[PDB]
């Protein structure tokens, strides 16, 4: 799905054969714009002392914004990998330490791989992964993460493994990333490859089953499409319900790296995507126009607008804009 | 006064930061005035003899997240004021015996996430001043000695988390021990013989230790215990009045366990209701039966009083011979306690000296005496009610 137009030789003349387009899936974190509320959450002014996950008595390491070796800015969450961002310990008790990490794009992006949020110190006991398709106007929840789902969000604890091919669009609350005494103790996952596995398979070789369903169902196609992302932190890693008061330095948020991989929505009309004037935009082909190739270019309004389909494999149907009738 | 070009020093030279910088050898040029030396995230492998000789005021030494595989004998020589020694996330295959020798101020020592194979006899004996010790995340651990914690009579905190141990090691020389962490291990079942000698212990952590059953009178030796964490385990039921000898106990964590809610879990339900205040430590929920699954703990359903299988029969016996007062219960869950005509109450948990009570509930006598004659009453207790059985003993 790399080529747009190819030199074709027909019985009557020689024109171009139009086929389905798709850009290369790359590390998207290079194109986002991070937003934090409260903006004063990043520790440094004044310098604070923190405690690592290992021991509660392990309080020697400190955070200071003035010194680059001790500074932890939000830029480190998208740094090539370990460097990590840190938030100020909740000194204001019992005020809930709520942090919102808005990952803005200002462009429609279809996800291809799992959203991996690798933490540095503890996994939050209350967390919501949110999405937006209307450029940050409204917010739709992707998945909820908590220690006790029935108490924290009033939902029954489920898992992606427990879901089915008919219940792919279902929003679930998982307890898989609650405990900190197993392997992957600092990793929070949003299973996208496992959600594709219901159609494609465990090996992900039969892509034809996945491609076919994406062309027919609009809701399934919209589920993986995002314009914005949000990490809604509610309660930090405390472990036990009874939280310490004398030592508030033990509790805070720390993220090592965020893995957001995907493709920009071209509606199967473009392969080239230019990051012009701090914004990623599609280099429209098949006589299309707009930011996501959602509109027909004027003078090419013969047949109504329709996005390209993957079927048949490999040369998919382009559904190009034909010239207007005189 | 001296400052290395690689390291970022502070004014008056007390804190020497060497974090993020790549170093293969120990940096030379550290001032005597230094109280804190941070060498986190480095590539250092060998700690040479007299590397911290001139540093007499240094209290905290951070050698964490490095490639340290071997530590020499005279490596920690010259450090008189050293209190905290960070050695977590390294390449240490064995604990260096010649390293931790002459340290009088050392109170804290972290050694987690290291490929330590074996802990030998008389380890940490040369440093008895140690109050906190962390030997966590030892994935490559295969041997633990009997006298491994010998000499540590002043130690209060110990972390043996994620060491994948099946049985509790010899923690007897740790008299002053208050906090113990045995979370994330492969502990099969808690037996009464375990945890003995830990009279001063207050906090116990058994989070996700793969525990399936807790036997009767298991936590009886931990008298001064205040908090127990048994979260993320495969526990279905607990023995009746287990936390009864534990007078100083106040907080119990029992969440994320497949609890089989019935008549036998009523004593634990009332513990959360009255003994626990407005703030409850755990948010435990049922797994079986499916009609009660996911509901919070805390007598609507039908329950019955304890039933005695065989009542204690009146018997005529002479002095010298062995005497027995048979009293068996319908279920193994019920706690049996005998009441002597003297006034004293005898339980199963107590030491088997002359007069004893076994698992079945039978009162066994080794030698019959004159003072033993009178009226014996057996009280079988259950989470719902209590039932008594009278018996008369004849001594000739
Ligand atoms: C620090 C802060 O502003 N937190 C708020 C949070 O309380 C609110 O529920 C959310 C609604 O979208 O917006 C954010
Ligand atoms: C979804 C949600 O919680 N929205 C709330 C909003 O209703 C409230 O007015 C605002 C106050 O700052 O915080 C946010
Ligand atoms: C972007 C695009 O599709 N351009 C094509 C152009 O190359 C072609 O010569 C013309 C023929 O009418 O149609 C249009
Ligand atoms: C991993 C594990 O412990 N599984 C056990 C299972 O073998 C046993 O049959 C069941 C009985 O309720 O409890 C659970
Ligand atoms: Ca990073």
């Amino acid at each position: 799905y790399d080529l747009c137009k190819t030199q074709i030789y027909t019985e009557e003349g020689k024109v171009w054969d139009y086929m389905a387009c798709q850009p290369e899936s790359t590390d998207m974190t290079k194109y986002l714009k991070v937003k934090l509320d409260p903006p004063d959450i990043t520790c440094g002014d004044p310098p604070e002392t923190f405690c690592a996950m290992g021991n509660p008595y392990m309080c020697n390491n400190e955070c200071d914004a003035s010194t680059p070796e001790l500074a932890h800015p939000p830029e480190l969450m998208f740094d090539f990998e370990s460097t990590f961002w840190q938030s100020a310990t909740w000194k204001e008790y019992p005020k809930p330490l709520q942090v919102n990490i808005t990952l803005s794009w200002s462009k429609t992006i279809e996800l291809t791989d799992n959203i991996v949020i690798t933490f540095e110190s503890g996994r939050p006991d209350q967390m919501i992964l949110e999405k937006s398709l209307d450029y940050g106007r409204t917010w739709q929840p992707y998945q909820y993460y908590a220690t006790d789902c029935l108490d924290a969000f009033h939902m029954d604890p489920k898992s992606v493994k427990d879901l089915s091919q008919h219940t792919v669009l279902e929003i679930i609350c998982t307890e898989e990333y609650s405990t900190g005494y197993t392997t992957n103790s600092k990793i929070i996952h949003f299973e996208i490859k496992d959600r594709f596995a219901f159609f494609a398979g465990p090996r992900l070789r039969n892509m034809a089953s996945l491609y076919g369903q994406l062309d027919t169902t609009k809701k399934l196609r919209d589920f993986f499409t995002v314009t914005d992302l949000r990490i809604r932190l509610l309660r930090p890693a405390v472990g036990e319900i009874f939280v310490d008061e004398l030592h508030l330095a033990r509790y805070f948020y720390a993220i090592s790296d965020i893995k957001v991989r995907g493709r920009c929505k071209c509606n199967l009309h473009a392969t080239v995507c230019v990051y012009d004037n701090s914004k990623l935009t599609c280099e429209c082909e098949h006589n299309t126009t707009g930011p996501d190739c959602g509109k027909c270019k004027k003078n090419y309004q013969g047949r109504p607008w329709s996005p390209g389909s993957y079927l048949p494999i490999p040369k998919g149907a382009a559904n190009a804009c034909i010239p207007s009738i005189s | 006064q001296t400052c290395p070009s690689v390291c970022s020093c502070s004014n008056q030279f007390s804190k020497v930061i060497c974090v993020r910088k790549n170093l293969r050898e120990v940096p030379d040029g550290i001032s005597t005035n230094t109280r804190l030396l941070n060498l986190h995230e480095n590539q250092i492998q060998i700690i040479k003899v007299n590397s911290f000789k001139h540093l007499r005021h240094l209290e905290i030494l951070q050698l964490s997240r490095n490639h340290i595989r071997t530590i020499e004998i005279g490596a920690f020589n010259g450090l008189a004021n050293l209190n905290t020694l960070e050695l977590f996330d390294n390449r240490l295959t064995t604990i260096p015996n010649g390293a931790f020798v002459y340290l009088s101020k050392l109170k804290e020592l972290w050694l987690r996430n290291n490929p330590i194979e074996s802990i030998p006899s008389y380890a940490f004996n040369r440093i008895p001043s140690l109050r906190r010790l962390d030997l966590g995340e030892l994935k490559r651990l295969s041997y633990i000695s009997e006298g491994a914690f010998e000499g540590l009579s002043n130690l209060r905190y110990l972390n043996l988390a994620m060491c994948n141990l099946r049985e509790i090691p010899n923690l007897t020389p740790l008299i002053k021990l208050d906090e113990l962490d045995l979370s994330g291990n492969h502990l099969s079942a808690i037996r009464p013989g375990s945890f003995q000698g830990l009279m001063h212990l207050q906090k116990l952590w058994m989070i996700q230790s793969q525990i399936q059953v807790i036997e009767r009178n298991a936590f009886d030796n931990l008298q001064s215990l205040v908090e127990i964490n048994l979260a993320h385990n495969n526990l279905t039921l607990l023995p009746h009045d287990l936390f009864t000898p534990l007078h100083h106990l106040e907080r119990i964590h029992l969440h994320h366990n497949p609890w089989n809610c019935n008549c036998d879990i009523l004593w634990l339900s009332w513990w959360i209701k009255d003994m626990a205040p407005s703030n409850t430590a755990c948010c435990a929920r049922c797994n079986t039966p499916p009609n009660l699954k996911g509901r919070y703990i805390g007598n609507y359903f039908t329950c019955y009083a304890p039933v005695i299988v065989e009542p204690p029969a009146d018997l005529n016996v002479t002095e010298g011979m062995a005497a027995e007062l048979k009293c068996r219960a319908s279920t193994s869950l019920t706690s049996v306690s005998w009441i002597t005509p003297n006034g004293t109450v005898m339980t199963h948990g107590a030491y088997k000296v002359r007069i004893a009570v076994l698992s079945d509930g039978t009162l066994n006598f080794t030698n019959v005496t004159v003072q033993d004659t009178g009226m014996y009453t057996c009280m079988v207790s259950n989470s719902v009610g209590n039932t008594t059985a009278s018996a008369t003993l004849n001594v000739t």
